RNA sequence: CAUAGUCAAAAGAAGAGUUUGAUUCUGGCUCAGAAGGAACGCUAGCUAUAUGCUUAACACAUGCAAGUCGAACGUUGUUCUAAAAAAAAAAAAAAUUUUUUUUUUUUUAAAAAAAAAAAAAAUUUUUUUUAAGAGUUGAGAACAAAGUGGCGAACGGGUGAGUAAGGCGUGGGAAUCUGCCGAACAGUUCGGGCUAAAUCCCGAAGAAAGCUAGAAAGCGCUGUUUGAUGAGCCUGCGUAGUAUUAGGUAGUUGGUUAGGUAAAGGCUGACCAAGCCGAUGAUGCUUAGCUGGUCUUUUCGGACGAUCAGCCACACCGGGACUGAGACACGGCCCGGACUCCCACGGGGGGCAGCAGUGGGGAAUCUUGGACAAUGGGCGCAAGCCUGAUCCAGCAAUAUUGCGUGAGUGAAGAAGGGCAAUUCCGCUCGUAAAGCUCUUUCGUCGAGUGCGCGAUCAUGACAUGACUCGAGGAAGAAGCCCCGGCUAACUCCGUGCCAGCAGCCGCGGUAAAACGGGGGGGGCAAGUGUUCUUCGGAAUGACUAGGCGUAAAGGGCACGUA
C-alpha cells in the first residue's frame, strides 16, 4: 500500500489547513504529492464559516 | 509552520535497495546465523539515528536559549529606561507638591488661630 | 519502558489506532503520556492508507531511549525516522494473483 | 505562488385544568416535553453499533483466567551409528558403491593401510556375544523425564464493602528511591558449600558471574556519572447532611536527646513544658468512593457518578511479615476465626467482587462460545510459547435522526359489516379489497472468485459472513393507545349510582359522545401504552429571578461579640 504521511504538530504544519504530507511509497521511496492527491488535500481541509446554502 | 519550508527541506529518498535482499542460503543453520546479523545491523542503525536525533534537539534547545536570553535583555533594557522616566515624573511632581502644602498649612493655621 | 504503540480507536470492525507514547505497564486504550499520531489501516477512496505522525516528538522519544512495537517500528521505517525493520529483506510471497480488472464505481467485472 | 489564502465554534426562553354565584389576587395539586443500566402488558420484519445482577461485598459444582527460558546449571536414561570437498548419464534385481583432491594416525624413508567363539586363506577377512569408571568412542537426536537457577506472576482483569479527608480535583515542594529501556566511562580476580553443577549460597580483596570460537567480540553482571519512566513522602487551595450533637484531645500539641526509615516527620523510647483543635462548627451521629463526565435545563442550577478512562480502596472475616526494583501481594506464605469438602479417621484441603456458569434474593439483567489473525502484555537471541487482556461470534426491541412491509391501476362503487325523515351510487367502511401491469430493497434459496479488506516478509478467528452473479414472487413482514373537557378524533347497542371508569376536573340513579361491545375516526408506529425514577413546565427555595399592613412570614424591645 501506498500511504499518506502527515506531519503535526506546530512545526509541520503547511499553513492553517492541516500539516505538510508526502507519499511514502511501498519500494521505500517517498514523493511529493500529484494533482489528485492535492484535491484530496485541499478537500478535507476544516473551513472557517458557517454552512451556506 | 509554511508550505515552502518543508517542500524544500524534505529528504525525500530513494527507493530502498535493502527490501527484497535476501538471498536463500543452502543451509538452515547459515539461514539463522544471517537473520541474527540482520537484527544485529538493525541495531546499530537505530543507535545511529537515535545520536544523530539527540543532536538535532540539542541544537534546537541551545538556539531557543539563545533567544530567549535575548529577547530577556533586550526587555530589561527597556524597563530600565520606563523606570527612570517614571523616577523622574514622580520627582518633579513631588516638588510641585510641597509648594500646596505649605500654603495650604499656612491657611489652616490661620483659621484655626481665628476660631481660638 | 517508555513504548510508542499502538491504541485501538475506531468501532466493532472498523479499526482505528492512535500511535502513543506510553509507559509499557499500562492498558492498551488507558493512561499514556503522549498522542504522538494516528494511522488507519483501512485502505480509502485514493487506493492508499492514511498516517499522521508529530515528527519532533517521535524523534525526542526516540533520543531518550523509547522502544517502538513492532507495527510502529514499520510505521515508522515507511516515514523515514527509523530504519527498515529486519524482515522486510525477505520480500513478498509470490503466486497467480487474480489480475481481472473490476470497475472502480460499481465492484463488477469490466 | 498555491499542499498558499478564507477566522467557524452553537442551539436552547410556549402554556392549560382545578377553590367562587361571579371576580382579581395569594397558594398548592394535576397535565402537555425530554430521558433511563429500567420493569410489565399487547404486538413484532431486518441490518449495524452500543448497552445488559442497580437487589445478597450472598453461597459457590465444573473447565479455563500466568507462565517462560536448554543461549545459566548439572543430574539419569532412551534411540542409533564405528574424516572433509566434487563427479558418476553410453555397449561388446539394484542401495549404495567407484573415481579425483585435502586431512589424523599406524605399518614396513619412500610407499602401503579390546576380549572370545565358529569358518576360510597366507597376519587378514565373514558372522555372532560382551564392549566402553574406559591408554580421550567417534557424530547425532530427542532429553521434560524430574529438578536447581533467572525473569515475570506488584502488570493486565474484577468489585465499590470501607473511607467526609491519611481520599479525590488542581497547583506546588524537598528530605528519597527507581528492575527493564537510552547514553558515557572502569572492571569482570581467587578459594569453599548444597550427594552433581551453576549466572544458586558463603569468604577474600574493591563490587561482581559467567556463557558462547554452537551466541568469541556477541550477550550478561558489578561500580561510578547521567537521561527517561515510575514510586514513596509533604503541602496551599477546592471538595456532604446534621447544633433537637458544644466542647474534643493526653503521644495529645510543642521542645531536647537517642532509635528507626531510602527519605522529612511523635514515626517512637526517655526527659521537659502545657500545649493543640473548636461557634469561620471541633467532636458525636447519618450517609457517601472521588473525578473526567451522564440526563435535563436559556445560560444558572438539580439529580446521578452505571458503561468507558484517570485516581483511590478492597480481595471469605481479622492480624502479620517474607521475598523482591517494586507488595505488607485477588488465582503467594504464616497465624487466628466462621463456613465447607475429603479422611484410611492420624490429619489434610478450599476461597469466582477474573471469564463462562449454578443455586439464592429480586419486578429485573446474557454463552459453562471461537481465535491468539489484529492491537497490547510476560518470558525467549530467535524459533516460538503463554494471555477468558483483547479481538470476534451467541442471547435480549434494552437504546439509537436507520431501512423495509411494495409502485401504479382498478367500479361489477362486488359481497359482507355499520348507520339511516330511512335525504344526493341514501350515507359510510371504500380504490378499500379482489383483479391487472411493473420492481424485487430487507429477509429466503443456489453458486463463484478470493495478496476485496482488516496484514503483512509471512500468519485471517470472524467467514456458513461480505462482495459479485443467478432463481422466484407482492410474494415472508402492523400493531398499540385514544376519541366529555384539558387534548387531535362520534355514532349504535347493552347496562341502569349496578357493573365499572378515573392523570386532574369528574362520569354511571332508562335515550351515557365518559362504563362494556359493534361500526367509524385521530395520534404515534416495529412499536405503543402502564408503573417506577430525574429534570422541565415550577419565578413552587427566586444568584439569574420571589416575598413578610389586611393572604405563610418583623424577633416584645434594646445593647453589644463575631
Ligand atoms: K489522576
Ligand atoms: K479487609
Ligand atoms: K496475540
Ligand atoms: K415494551
Ligand atoms: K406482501
Ligand atoms: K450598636
Ligand atoms: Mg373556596
Ligand atoms: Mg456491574
Ligand atoms: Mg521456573
Ligand atoms: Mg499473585
Ligand atoms: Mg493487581
Ligand atoms: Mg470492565
Ligand atoms: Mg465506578
Ligand atoms: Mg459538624
Ligand atoms: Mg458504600
Ligand atoms: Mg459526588
Ligand atoms: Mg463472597
Ligand atoms: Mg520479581
Ligand atoms: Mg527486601
Ligand atoms: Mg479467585
Ligand atoms: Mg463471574
Ligand atoms: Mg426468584
Ligand atoms: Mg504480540
Ligand atoms: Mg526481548
Ligand atoms: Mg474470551
Ligand atoms: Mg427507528
Ligand atoms: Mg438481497
Ligand atoms: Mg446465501
Ligand atoms: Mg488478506
Ligand atoms: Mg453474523
Ligand atoms: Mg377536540
Ligand atoms: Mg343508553
Ligand atoms: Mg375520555
Ligand atoms: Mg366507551
Ligand atoms: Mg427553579
Ligand atoms: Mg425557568
Ligand atoms: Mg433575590
Ligand atoms: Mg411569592
Ligand atoms: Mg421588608
Ligand atoms: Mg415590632
Ligand atoms: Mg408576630
Amino acid at each position: 500500500w501506498k500511504i499518506t504521511v502527515e506531519k503535526l504538530g506546530p512545526q509541520g504544519k503547511r499553513g492553517n489547513g492541516g500539516g505538510w504530507k508526502f507519499v511514502s511509497l511501498p519500494d521505500g521511496s517517498s514523493r511529493p504529492l500529484n494533482e489528485v492527491e492535492k484535491m484530496y488535500v485541499k478537500r478535507e481541509a476544516p473551513r472557517r464559516r458557517r454552512k451556506i446554502l | 509552520t509554511h508550505h515552502r519550508h518543508h517542500q524544500e527541506t524534505h529528504s525525500f529518498l530513494e527507493p530502498e535497495s535493502y527490501i527484497g535482499s535476501w538471498e536463500a542460503p543452502k543451509d538452515p543453520k547459515d539461514a539463522e546465523r544471517m537473520l541474527a546479523q540482520l537484527r544485529r545491523d538493525y541495531a546499530k542503525k537505530v543507535s545511529l539515528y537515535r545520536k544523530d536525533y539527540v543532536h538535532e534537539i540539542e541544537m534546537l534547545r541551545v538556539e531557543k536559549q539563545r533567544k530567549d536570553e535575548a529577547r530577556l535583555v533586550a526587555e530589561r533594557a527597556a524597563n530600565e529606561e520606563r523606570r527612570r522616566l517614571k523616577a523622574e515624573a514622580a520627582k518633579v511632581r513631588a516638588e510641585e507638591r510641597k509648594i500646596f502644602q505649605d500654603e495650604f498649612r499656612k491657611t489652616l493655621m490661620k483659621e484655626r488661630a481665628e476660631k481660638l | 519502558v517508555v513504548r510508542l504503540r499502538l491504541s485501538r480507536l475506531g468501532c466493532k470492525n472498523r479499526p482505528f489506532f492512535r500511535v502513543m507514547a506510553t509507559d509499557s505497564r499500562s492498558p492498551r486504550d488507558g493512561k499514556h503520556i503522549e498522542v504522538l499520531g494516528y494511522f488507519n489501516p483501512l485502505p480509502g477512496q485514493d487506493g492508499g492508507k492514511r498516517m499522521g505522525l508529530k515528527f519532533d516528538r517521535i524523534k525526542y522519544w526516540l533520543s531518550v531511549g523509547a522502544q517502538a512495537s513492532d507495527p510502529v517500528q514499520r510505521l515508522l521505517f515507511r516515514s523515514g525516522l527509523l530504519p527498515p525493520p529486519p524482515m522486510v529483506a525477505m520480500g513478498r510471497k509470490g503466486g497467480e494473483r487474480d489480475t481481472r480488472p473490476v470497475d472502480p464505481m460499481t465492484g463488477r467485472f469490466v
